[PDB]
């Protein structure tokens, strides 16, 4: 299983930033204008249409592939071993070969 | 032990979401935002993730009956006995930790979690979740028998000891609040209620808003008025659905209790089928007190595997 | 491809590099929120989880039991094993007792 | 929620429980294309008859 | 009248069990362990049986 | 046969004698715990009803 790592967003308070590509798998990263968003006591930003939030998202490994994975392998030469038991006249052994 | 355990919180904060579905049909600004479910268990424990602390108090100090979460801007408090997990009906919850709570929990649609507030009111966040665990094994139970066989299972250890896994957290951000201000004829007014308030006005000064009361002068009023508290001397979890303060590393740093751990499972033992040996036919009679699989395949040189949940009785 | 087995895949559980195919999309926030809005596709290993089926165990041929630690197949009834005999003297005895 | 039955029910002023039972199909047409039950935190809006509060 | 139907059970105890699941997924050892339950009735009423008097 | 109808079968309602084929079994005890287990066919008279 994956995990996705949503960061909480920058929002720009009556201004302005750029997307900086990083190298993280599946990396997404978008600049959204116009936004005012609100809170609990009120507007968060300043402006009225003059704001950008940052998104950013990207995949990570999951905290359990160390414990819950799935390996594919690839399997070719297989090598066979048996238990025989031998007991003739008055021994009675068993060996692996 | 629990204290060395839990003062890892006492330097945050818990924090105010937005939940889409408190309970009722619509959104507001609870307590118990929920983030993020976990479900790496193979016996059907599923780990919530709520915006509320649980067994930190006002002060920060560990009890097992209070819980303290955001009401506005202060800090208060609430009872443990209250806590509920709603799925279909009422979950077991075996164990609670800061923002983090394992139950148990029978298949749904939903996942509620709610608390009493302070105010005797009921606080819920509702959101969408297929709660469809696995069988363990190959009969499908729902109730653990009082004999049977172990099968080898994952669950969560009861245990509050630090792990690898853990959640960001950083500084809270800004939050502004209309209330903080009153119109008053030139020098309106900024109740400062809190530690540093901010402020900007088109028409007063504004710049940096400091601390303290203070006495703006400006026609402007209310309007083109507005503060926001900052400096929290306390942290927040970068959640997903508050703005982030800064492009800055995290700040703070707390584990991910209750780890995934290599564990057993009792599982029910059905009857021996009844067989009536035909000229090379097996008849056999199937009495399964729940979905049981049966399985057969030939030992030949071409097999013919079988699969069939049996559910009633049949031949 | 993203939703199935194979979604994410990573060399070794102490492989640094790590490949994410999952289709991550991010769209505009709604006005007055701030949620970082985005859709992306469920993890492939749980679908493989849930629709997996049953393993080589219940249709290995010749009654093979698959076990694993390591991956190995058991008592397989198939073939013959040629053997090459070495005896001494002292195991046979003389026809005059 | 989807259900077989309507059960209304108060606490009396005699510490006792009064209810009433009867039958109703309650099983209300999905809005739009998707079957949700739970509201989520961002999509689209679709017009829909509600009783005013 | 009750009183002279329930004076048969004071010359009895009440008893601890083993119930293998106490709500929660584990056992304990608990005061309602269920015994047997019975389902004569055809108008769907159902006899529980419990450690507890 | 059990898990049919007829599974026990009594001549009259006052009879004494009554014969009973329900394939009862009788299992080891787990370790630490007083039980008694036992697995049963279930009764054919409600599986008839
Ligand atoms: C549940 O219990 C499981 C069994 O104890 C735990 O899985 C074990 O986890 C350890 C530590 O992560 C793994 O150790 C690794 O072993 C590899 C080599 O692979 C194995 O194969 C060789 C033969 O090539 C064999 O001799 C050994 O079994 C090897 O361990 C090493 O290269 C790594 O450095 C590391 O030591 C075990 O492999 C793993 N066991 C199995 C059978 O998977 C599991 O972590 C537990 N999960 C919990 C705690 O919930
Ligand atoms: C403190 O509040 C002042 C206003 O009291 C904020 O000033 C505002 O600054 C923004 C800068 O982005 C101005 O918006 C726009 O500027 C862009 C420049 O590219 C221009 O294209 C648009 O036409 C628009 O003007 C905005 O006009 C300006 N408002 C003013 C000067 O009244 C200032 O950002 C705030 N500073 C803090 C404390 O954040
Ligand atoms: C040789 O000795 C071994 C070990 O004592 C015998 O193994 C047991 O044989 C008897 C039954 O014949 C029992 O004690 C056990 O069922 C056997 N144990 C096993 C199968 O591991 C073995 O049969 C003897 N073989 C000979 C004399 O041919």
């Amino acid at each position: 299983e994956y995990k996705t790592v949503v960061p909480s967003p920058y929002i720009k308070c009556c201004g302005t930033s750029e997307c900086r590509s990083m190298e993280r798998p599946d990396y997404q990263c978008q600049v959204y204008t116009g936004v005012y968003p609100f809170m609990w006591g009120g507007a968060y930003c300043f402006c009225d249409t003059e704001n950008t939030q940052l998104s950013e998202a990207y995949v990570d490994r999951s905290d359990v592939c160390k414990h819950d994975h799935a390996a594919a392998y690839k399997a070719h030469t297989a090598a066979m071993k048996a238990t025989i038991r031998i007991s003739y006249g008055n021994l009675n052994q068993t060996t692996t070969a | 032990s629990v204290t060395e355990h839990f003062n890892v919180y006492k330097a945050t904060k818990p924090y105010l979401a937005y939940c889409a579905d408190c309970g009722d049909g619509q959104f507001c600004y609870s307590p118990v935002a929920i983030e993020k479910i976990r479900d790496e268990a193979s016996d059907g424990m599923i780990k919530i993730q709520v915006a509320a602390q649980i067994g930190i108090n006002k002060g920060g100090t560990h009890e097992h009956n209070k819980i303290r979460y955001i009401a506005g801007h202060d800090m208060k408090e609430a009872n443990r006995d209250s806590l509920q997990v709603y799925t279909s009906g009422v979950c077991a919850i075996r164990g609670t930790m800061g923002h983090f709570i394992v139950a148990y929990c029978p298949p749904g649609d939903e996942l509620k979690v709610q608390f009493q507030d302070a105010e005797s009111h009921t606080q819920a966040c509702k959101v969408q979740y297929k709660h469809a665990p696995a069988p363990v094994g190959r009969e499908k139970f729902t109730v653990r028998p009082h004999f049977g066989i172990e099968v080898p299972c994952t669950t969560y250890q009861l245990t509050t000891a630090p792990t690898e896994e853990e959640i960001d957290m950083h500084t809270p951000p800004d939050i502004p609040d209309i209330t903080l201000l009153s119109q008053q004829s030139g020098n309106v007014k900024i109740t400062a209620g809190g530690k540093t308030i901010r402020y900007n006005c088109t028409c007063g000064s504004g710049n940096v808003g400091t601390t303290s009361s203070d006495k703006t002068i400006n026609s402007c009023k209310i309007a083109q008025c507005h503060a926001a508290v900052t400096n929290h001397d306390k942290w927040q979890y970068t959640s997903s659905f508050v703005p982030r303060a800064d492009q800055l590393s995290r700040k703070g740093k707390v584990h991910v209790p209750f780890p995934l751990t290599n564990s057993t499972c009792r599982v029910p033992v059905a009857r021996a089928p009844g067989v009536t040996y035909g000229k090379r036919e097996l008849t056999v009679k199937l009495h399964p007190d729940h979905p049981t699989l049966l399985t057969y395949r030939s030992l030949g040189a071409d097999p013919r595997p079988y699969e069939e949940w049996i559910d009633r009785y049949v031949e | 491809q993203p939703g199935r087995f194979g979604d994410i895949q990573s060399r070794t559980v102490e492989s640094k590099d790590l490949y994410a195919n999952t289709a991550l999309k991010l769209s505009r926030p709604s006005s007055g929120t701030v949620h970082v809005p985005y859709t992306q596709t469920p993890s492939g290993f749980k679908y493989w989880l849930k629709e997996r089926g049953t393993s080589l165990n219940d249709k290995a041929p010749f009654g093979c039991v698959i076990k694993t630690n390591p991956v190995r197949a058991e008592n397989c009834a198939v073939g013959n094993i040629p053997v090459s005999m070495d005896i001494p003297d002292t195991a046979f005895t003389r026809v005059i007792d």
